[PDB]
């Protein structure tokens, strides 16, 4: 198990045959495992294995924006007409929430990239229907 | 084979005499960790000398 | 353990609250654009602008000592 | 170690392989160890007359190193060419001090018995191989247990056991002997398989894993 | 050995069905022994084709192992950078050692840095300074105006500019150049002779383009590196290693190597009329100028070579070229080298 | 070892002595005679590998590395001989200026 | 598939897979705004991602 | 050295816990870029900060 | 929103002896024409690196049938166009795989066979047939599962 | 490894030693120079 | 390159799939994929062997060609014979390792029968070839050692091997390979002092040459001889050089001259008291050591001189100076310094 | 407890770290020597000197206001 | 010398009748140390401004008379030396100089070590000499063993 | 040889020793880029201190 | 080189005391310490006889030049 790997869980209530309402097979949680480990007490002679991760809050909580002190990118006789560029600046607009939160995570989103064999995390997350 | 183990603790005190003090000796820890800046020990003693007063 | 994955930063375990957000002590910044009408600037930190609100030079402006 | 296979008849090195390494695919690394051209079988005797350093036939003995040493690059550079001589680097070498093998039997628990020999010409006999794992280990046998002037606790209390011929006396010299037999990390363990007293001269046998 | 198509290797395999005692068998397409068959024919033709390639490298790393022949590496790429500050200087300032110039193009991220130390003297409104590629490769050989970025620069700098390509970078060496040198040293293995000395000089990796004069008693080398100049140490260095291979009993000498200059005044046709700029002029400029160098002693001025080496950039882009006074070949004399020359570009 | 050691135990290794007509034993004589002749293609390759023994089209590819290129209507062995030859000039000798003079003629 | 594309992959140069780096995150950014050939359509990929390096789409393949 | 022979309990494992991608050994606080010569040099890996962007991980030495 | 092309990709897409087995029909496909008429066209990005020293960098355009078999290299510039094609499609802008059939694949193969049997003949340029062997098999799969793909989108 | 406290090769990884220095020009700082 | 069993097994099942639609079933045991499996082995193994090949190839094939020989640790091996009693009434069998022990007990060789033998049904004597099984020069025997065998029999009478084993054999590394090769080459390098002076120490009583290179001529002296050169060995050594001298250039061949030097040098002491006749005679006899040890076309440098006498003991020796030594004596090429008379006075 | 045996400060129990050395607030100093030159002083506090470094006047040193 | 400079006193000392029973000396020169002598030789080589560590064994053969005594057996102690920092420098840096150093080159310098070791032993100045050299007479020994076994593994 | 090694290295003065932590640090930063001689490898390096230290490769050695 | 042997001969100047006195064949065994393979032949075009220090005084070096030719 590799560290980073998107793990689903998914819980029967009851019976299936007995057509009850719970038979939904609703899934319970999902997240990004972040730790694996070797668990024993040989006293006791049992031995477990210890997996845990959050709900996608590594990647935003893992990615800092820093800041790049000494970088000056000039350019020969050549401006930018609009203030706060050739530095890293990033400035959001928007008049609503959902307009500057679609800014923000669309910023960064589709960049951060994985090794997933079949999309990112914006096929897995919505993010939508925000107001 | 299974390996025998005959444990024998010492103590030494300088400053009562350090071999009584080392006779009534029932147990003792040691957290050591370079983690943390400090280094911190217990020592558990018996109540056959009323050890408050030396 | 499981309920330890909070916000946390430096070697040593500090739990990461609106204290952090509050920016202890002074800091430095160029000036990069001047309102002359009232005479209050706008300074330029190395990879922010403080100021610059929609507010030309009046609503919103940084001070200058007098 | 490496335990020792001998080629069968319509045979090929791929099933020699899973057999023992149980993938096929390490059949690729297991040849170098053989030192063999790419006829690594060959069922035709005049065949190999070619060649035979380089080839392999039917009846002839292999090498099959075990996992560990399988990928390491010296093991095949030394099993590619020195073939029969791992045996007795494996078991090593030393001096042969066997002058007078009927000799030494008679004076049990005595000093001043072994001495050097000669084989060959103007060199000093040498053993190696199982006799001179047999040697040593009569040699231990023979040599009291705190006589030696280093590494002391070496040898046995044979010579200390002594007694009146009665069947514990006869259980406690098995048990020194087995002591001193498995003291060996070399040799697994030991067991008795016989025991014979009659009158006042004590017999019995062992038996010993050695390894490979 | 030879090599074996699919068909062929098909064609055997039915023809030995067939005769191998059953005519129940079919081969027509579609049938499952068929598609084996073919799969079969298709995995012997790749196994000969990658046996052929494994025997011509096999080759190669047999010619390379064999004697103490082998190529050498490739050359980081090297320029000059120009610094524009807003005002002169009021006083001297100190460039910290291993400052990093880069670009902000996707298609030139490779990084650049200093090897010595350099200082700003004041009332200087530009100051120059040579830069090495850190990756070797020819990613180094940008374009004119790729160069734009500094690092641990100060706010005087107004902009940063390279005004001439590098066009020094190079991959590892090529094998049709190491197959020359080869057949050099091949030809060479018979000392005293002109082919012995040629090799002699050739090897040190410094100097490039050696000619060799023989005379009546008497053996001349006009040696010269890749600047066309000649230090006391390189030709002393030269002199050493020709000594065991300089024939007893006969003079050598070597004075270097006489440059020459000439002005091509090229004119160019280019089909696309959008395209012309002063960018397009500038890469021609200096592609023309590197061609001018990087050129060995004793050879005519070829004009075929000129145009199809500058031809090479784009064929289609490019339409034709023409000159006005240097038509005819202009013959060298052995002390002469046509290193120098100003370019003008004429577009029609 | 060849494809018929390697085969299914299951799998027939002879002519059946029933029906003359094999379509099995066909198809498995097939095989074993296309990769006994990749076999015996393959042995054949070491010879090419080394300039004692390499003929056509390796035989010239060493000469091209060596610079000795092949003459119009040359035969192997002559060519070989005149690549192996040409390390040996020994230039610069009179009597090696005689020698070069004498191949010439 | 998967196992030829590695094999290009590995014999790229380092310009060439910074490059389809860069055109992975290119194509990353325009989002918004049991294995058989036959009757299966999970090995698609496999079959695309070993294209664009027989044929040049782009200085490096893509996905 | 110690053998499986004398482990009597054991946890332990990977963890993403400490995480950067940035590494610098700034000069003392005193020392500034605005009012001074070179205040910092960073160094990072290309395939690294595609994962996590931009992680800093800044340290003041008082020698320097 | 195209990624720009090579130079020499877009140099080389912008333009007796026979095999008992499979034959050529010179026949193209609908999407294979579109994507001719757009680059003939506009103006498409290109790139300026070549760092990529595989697929026809001096492979296709090295060896010598350009010159020798001129019909035959037109044949391996219907199979790069019909190859780039399809592999348009799925990386970006979908809308267009709706033109593509299973005709269209099953000739590019007949095609491939052909050109690539008489590739076999010369001894020197099989670096060319390496490649066209490999791909042989990716259009088959494509052909036995295009039409899954067009019903399940 | 245990010989002469080599430890383990794989400690001193590819990523080691190979780097590069820091500057912008990575995510977003070059979208807007694409003249 | 070479390519593993997964890569063709996984390219001959993709082929199938796209060729044969009556095949779908792949799990283990199958026919079909017995019968690919085994396919992909066959030529998994053929890559090994053109792999193996190829190592052979760049390791030796390329300087097969040249004028050398390759050894590859073969055992030694040779004819031995065997006699009988009386002549054979059957066919008596001699199967295959059989050990031909060696009778002298200082020789531990043994050695071994590989094929089998099948004796005529009256011949009296048969031979019959056998290997050692020690690789190396070890297994080389003299003659007339082995005549024993294990397998005896009433019938056989004594073994014996008139010929001796001389196909013993040991393997050096490829750089002792490759070091003959470069010596080959190097070796037909002519007309260039080094050549000139390599194929004068060819000939044996060559030790020392010098050789003197001007436009004009070239002159070669050498002392080979105990010091000495005679007239035979310089009209042996003119014919040698015939091959090695420039075309056009003239060889000229003369003796080695030797000048003596008469000193009468000065030593002045710190310490007087430690003056005796022991000192002055290791002194004397350093002096003439470090003179008669000169190389050819050696000047005889006063400073070097100096230094030399002087760095016995710096704090011994406080003055030195010579009484008939004005300056440096300059030598020709072909002269060399000799001690004529050495004297040290100690003040 | 044994645990408890680490650095710490105040009657109430508080945890020193990293914080504590951060200086919270200003502080007041006295004017000791000016560097003419650079017009950068170094100001003495009761029990020690800020700045004096190496750098005689230049290159590190306390500036003014201008 | 690619990595980091050398003493001057051993870069000066390196640029530059009697017979055993049981030693055969040769002056058989290695392959090794044929080319490494040329770049000691040559200026292309870092090297300090200041010596020290007066102990080694190289100002223990300056000091002794060694030079004008016996020069002869003092040039074999300068090759012995060469041969030794050879093989000193590869294994620490410039890998590529492997496979240029054989078994038979190595094993003549125990040859030459034995047989100017038996000349110093008849005087009582050359115990410390003879003392160092002794020591490494068992080392070259050891690398004769491994040297075959170390060039394959890499 | 390690033995050996050690017991020279304890009669080196600190400028040996100190030129000897130097040269160790200079090697250190640029590296990426039963003991029986016969039948092993493992006593390699050590043989090499003891020759480096006794003939000299610097002031004080390297490894 | 010129450099390097100014500084050996300096080295060497100062390191005399009262009681020695400079001597020529001294100063040329201290400056010829280096290999005589690579310095052939030392002259002084000044220094020609030796010099007797006074006993208060002490002889040490000055400004010192030196050149190849």
């Amino acid at each position: 198990v590799m560290a980073n790997d998107i793990i689903r869980i998914f819980i029967t209530p009851n019976d299936d045959p007995n057509d009850k309402e719970g038979k939904q097979e609703r899934l319970i949680q999902v997240g990004m495992v972040s730790q694996v480990s070797k668990v024993g007490s040989y006293g006791n002679d049992q031995t477990q294995f210890r997996i845990t991760g959050q709900s996608f809050v590594k990647p935003f909580m893992k990615f800092g924006l820093g800041v790049i002190q000494e970088v000056q990118a000039v350019l020969p006789e050549v401006g930018w007409l609009i203030d706060g560029d050739g530095d890293n600046e990033v400035k959001f607009t928007g008049s609503s929430a959902h307009e500057v939160m679609t800014g923000i995570i669309r910023r960064f989103i589709p960049y951060m990239k994985y090794n997933y064999t079949e999309n990112t995390i914006d096929n897995y997350l919505d993010y939508d229907d925000l107001s | 084979m299974r390996r025998i183990r005959r444990p024998k603790v010492r103590i030494e005190i300088v400053t009562y005499n350090g071999d009584e003090f080392g006779a009534k000796l029932l147990g003792f820890q040691t957290k050591n960790s370079m983690e943390d800046d400090s280094s911190v020990f217990q020592i558990n003693m018996a109540g056959d000398t009323y050890w408050d007063k030396l | 353990m499981v309920v330890r994955f909070q916000s946390s930063m430096g070697r040593s375990l500090k739990r990461v609250d609106s204290d952090d957000l509050n920016v202890k002590g002074l800091v430095l910044a160029t000036v990069s654009k001047i309102n002359y009408k009232y005479q209050s600037v706008e300074v330029k930190v190395n990879n922010l602008t403080l100021g610059s609100r929609i507010g030309d030079d009046g609503s919103l402006a940084v001070p200058y000592p007098k | 170690r490496f335990k020792k296979h001998v080629v069968q008849h319509e045979e090929t090195m791929q099933a020699i392989a899973q057999r023992y390494y149980g993938d096929v695919s390490y059949w690729i690394d297991l040849v170098e160890h053989n030192n063999l051209k790419y006829p690594y079988l060959v069922e035709t005797d005049e065949e190999k007359m070619k060649d035979p350093e380089r080839l392999a036939s039917t009846g002839d003995t292999l090498i099959i190193p075990i996992e560990s040493d399988l990928t390491d690059v010296s093991a095949k550079e030394i099993n590619s060419r020195d073939k029969d001589v791992l045996v007795e680097l494996a078991l090593g070498r030393d001096l042969n001090i066997t002058a007078d093998e009927k000799y030494f039997n008679e004076h049990g628990t005595s000093d001043n018995i072994l001495a050097f020999s000669t084989n060959g010409n103007g060199d000093l006999d040498t053993v190696k191989g199982i006799d001179n794992m047999k040697q040593q280990l009569q040699a231990r046998l023979l040599t009291p247990r705190g006589s030696l002037m280093l590494h002391p606790n070496y040898g046995s209390d044979l010579h200390n056991l002594f007694g009146l011929n009665i069947p514990e006396q006869a259980t406690l010299i098995e048990m020194e002997v087995l002591r001193t037999l498995t003291s060996d990390n070399r040799v697994k363990s030991a067991n008795l398989i016989d025991w014979k007293i009659q009158g006042n001269v004590y017999s019995g046998q062992f038996s010993v894993e050695i390894k490979s | 050995m030879k090599t074996r198509k699919l068909t062929n290797i098909l064609s055997k395999l039915i023809d030995k069905t067939m005769a191998g005692t059953s005519k129940i068998t079919d081969f027509t397409p579609g049938s499952a022994s068929r598609s084996l068959l073919e799969a079969v024919s298709l995995e012997i033709e790749q196994f000969y084709i990658l046996t052929k390639e494994n025997i011509d490298w096999g080759i190669q790393e047999g010619i390379i192992e064999a004697f103490d022949f082998q190529k050498r590496q490739s050359k980081r790429a090297y320029g000059d950078v120009t610094i524009q500050f807003y005002q002169p200087l009021d006083m001297r300032m100190y460039i910290p050692a291993g400052t990093t110039f880069t670009s902000t193009r996707q298609e030139y991220p490779q990084q650049f840095e200093t090897l010595v130390d350099y200082y700003a003297e004041p009332d200087s409104t530009e100051i120059v300074v040579e830069v090495y590629c850190k990756e070797t490769g020819v990613a180094g050989n940008v374009p004119e105006g790729t160069i734009n970025t500094i690092a641990s620069g100060s706010s005087l700098i107004r902009s940063v500019n390279n005004e001439y390509s590098f066009n020094t970078g190079t991959k590892e060496e090529s094998q049709e150049d190491f197959k020359r040198r080869f057949h050099s040293f091949v030809e060479s293995r018979g000392r005293a002779t002109n082919k012995s000395v040629r090799y002699g000089a050739l090897q040190i990796p410094d100097v490039e383009g050696v000619y060799v004069y023989e005379e009546t008693g008497h053996i001349t080398v006009f040696a010269h590196d890749r600047n066309g100049n000649l230090s006391d140490t390189l030709k002393e260095d030269i002199i050493d290693a020709l000594q065991d291979y300089r024939p007893s009993g006969i003079m050598l000498d070597v004075t270097g190597v006489e440059k020459e200059e000439v002005n091509v005044s090229a004119t160019v046709t280019i089909s696309n009329k959008s395209r012309i700029g002063d960018t397009l002029q500038k890469h021609i400029e200096s592609v023309i100028r590197s061609y001018l160098n990087n050129l060995k002693t004793s050879d005519d001025l070829i004009i075929t070579d000129l145009i199809q080496a500058i031809m090479n950039i784009d064929d289609v882009l490019i339409y034709d070229v023409s000159f006005d006074n240097l038509d005819e070949n202009i013959i060298v004399p052995p002390q002469g080298i046509i290193r120098a020359g100003e370019i003008k570009v004429e577009l029609k | 070892a060849n494809f018929l050691k390697n085969l299914h135990p299951l799998l027939r290794r002879d002519r059946n002595k029933k029906d003359n007509q094999d379509p099995n034993f066909a198809l498995i004589d097939a095989l074993n005679e296309e990769m006994n002749q990749v076999e015996k293609d393959a042995i054949e390759s070491k010879l090419q590998s080394s300039l004692k023994t390499s003929t056509s089209e390796y035989l010239d590819k060493f000469g091209d590395w060596f610079g000795v290129y092949r003459k119009t209507d040359e035969k192997d062995d002559v060519y070989r001989a005149r690549i192996i030859k040409y390390l040996l000039l020994k230039r610069g000798t009179n009597n090696a200026i005689i020698d070069a003079i004498k191949d010439y003629l | 598939a998967s196992q030829r594309v590695d094999e290009g992959i590995k014999e790229l140069d380092k310009n060439a897979r910074k490059t389809r780096d860069r055109n992975n995150q290119e194509i990353s950014r325009r989002e918004n705004t049991i294995y058989n050939p036959r009757q299966s359509t999970n090995g698609l990929k496999g079959n695309i991602d070993n294209m664009a390096l027989i044929i040049g789409y782009g200085d490096g393949g893509v996905s | 050295k110690v053998p499986t022979e004398d482990f009597i309990e054991e946890d332990v494992g990977k963890s993403d816990v400490e995480t950067y991608s940035i590494f610098t050994a700034t000069p003392a606080g005193m020392l500034k870029e605005l009012n001074g010569d070179v205040f910092s040099k960073p160094q990072f890996h290309p395939e690294l900060t595609d994962r996590y962007g931009y992680t800093k991980f800044e340290v003041e030495n008082i020698y320097l | 929103n195209f990624i720009p092309q090579p130079q020499g990709l877009l140099r080389f897409l912008n333009t007796s002896f026979v095999s008992k087995f499979y034959t050529p029909q010179l026949q193209l496909s609908e999407l294979a024409k579109k994507v001719l008429t757009n680059i003939k066209t506009d103006d498409i990005p290109v790139l300026e690196r070549e760092f990529n020293d595989n697929t026809i960098i001096h492979k296709a355009n090295d060896t010598l049938l350009k010159v020798q078999a001129p019909r035959m290299y037109m044949i391996l510039q219907s199979i790069v166009l019909e190859a780039y094609a399809i592999v348009n499609c799925f990386v970006e802008n979908p809308s267009s795989l709706k033109y593509l059939t299973e005709e269209d694949v099953s000739i590019t193969r007949e095609n491939l066979n052909y050109v690539a049997d008489y590739l076999g003949n010369y001894d020197d340029y099989n670096s060319v047939v390496l490649d066209l062997r490999d791909l042989d098999l990716c259009f088959s799969a494509i052909e036995l599962q295009l039409p899954l793909i067009k019903k399940e989108a | 490894i245990l010989e002469d406290g080599k430890g383990s090769p794989h400690r001193f990884a590819g990523l080691w030693n190979q780097s590069s220095d820091f500057m912008g020009g990575l995510m977003g700082e070059d979208t807007s120079k694409e003249l």
